[PDB]
Order: structure tokens, then C-alpha cells, then sequence
């Protein structure tokens, strides 16, 4: 993440078509932008909590479609079942977790990086 | 937990791209 360059951000929310000056509640709200494709969303349109929003703004964040597994760097045939960390929004295939997961976790899920 | 698939659904649809293009320029 420290190494891969960041795409030019699009200053429009892909979900509501507002800018940083107007979200769905007619209020200003800064965008977050995918580092790989540049497409953007308001945290409120992405349904991110304030805490998750703070963490992803400090990371090389990827949108839902661009998200690659932090362990294997792939999307692959099992991409749709990639888990998204509820602390940092990184993606992990279940088979790439440490330890590997046979089944979907229940409730909020925290990845191997965020776990103390 | 969220997966790519469930996050697509729970987030809600993207706006029509033609409308995002009309706005992007
Ligand atoms: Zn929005
Ligand atoms: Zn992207
Ligand atoms: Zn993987
Ligand atoms: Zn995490």
C-alpha cells in the first residue's frame, strides 16, 4: 500500500452524484476515493461508521469492485466472497485469513491486522 | 460480516453512469 500510486480522484459521489458540498442530507461531507480507479463516495453513502471512515482515510483504500485480498493480492474466482474488515475495510479471502476460515464469520468481523 | 457481494447489496446501487458523466463534465 505504501508503494502503489493513487489514481486521480473523481470529486463526485458515485452513489448520490453530490460533491463534497452536498451529501444526501443537503450537508457538506468530504469524499473518500478509491486509490485504484478514483471513483468516490460520501462515507454516509458508503454506510461507513465515523470510526471506520477515519481509518480508511489513512489507508490506501479500494472501492468494493477494486478491492484485492491483502494477503494474496488477488481477486480471483472467489472474489465475491472476500471478507471486508469492519475496522479498516481491507479485503481478505476466507482461505487467506490467518488462520483460514471455512465459513463466514458472524457479526462484525475484524481482520488479522486490526486484531490486537 | 461483510463480503464484496453483501456490501454491494447493503450499500445500495450506484447512480446511472450517464448521469455521473453528465455531472463529471
Ligand atoms: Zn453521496
Ligand atoms: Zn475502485
Ligand atoms: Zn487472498
Ligand atoms: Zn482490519
Amino acid at each position: 500500500e505504501k508503494d502503489k500510486p493513487v489514481a486521480e480522484p473523481i470529486p463526485i459521489c458515485s452513489f448520490c452524484l453530490g460533491t463534497k458540498e452536498q451529501n444526501r442530507e443537503k450537508k457538506p461531507e468530504e469524499l473518500i476515493s478509491c486509490a485504484d480507479c478514483g471513483n468516490s463516495g460520501h462515507p454516509s453513502c458508503l454506510k461507513f461508521s465515523p470510526e471506520l471512515t477515519v481509518r480508511v482515510k489513512a489507508l490506501r483504500w479500494q472501492c468494493i469492485e477494486c478491492k484485492t485480498c491483502s494477503s494474496c493480492r488477488d481477486q480471483g474466482k472467489n472474489a465475491d466472497n472476500m471478507l471486508f474488515c469492519d475496522s479498516c475495510d481491507r479485503g481478505f479471502h476466507m482461505e487467506c485469513c490467518d488462520p483460514p476460515l471455512t465459513r463466514m464469520p458472524k457479526g462484525m468481523w475484524i481482520c488479522q491486522i486490526c486484531r490486537p | 460480516a461483510r463480503t464484496k457481494q453483501t456490501a454491494r447489496k447493503s450499500t445500495g446501487g450506484k447512480a446511472p453512469r450517464k448521469q455521473l458523466a453528465t455531472k463529471a463534465a
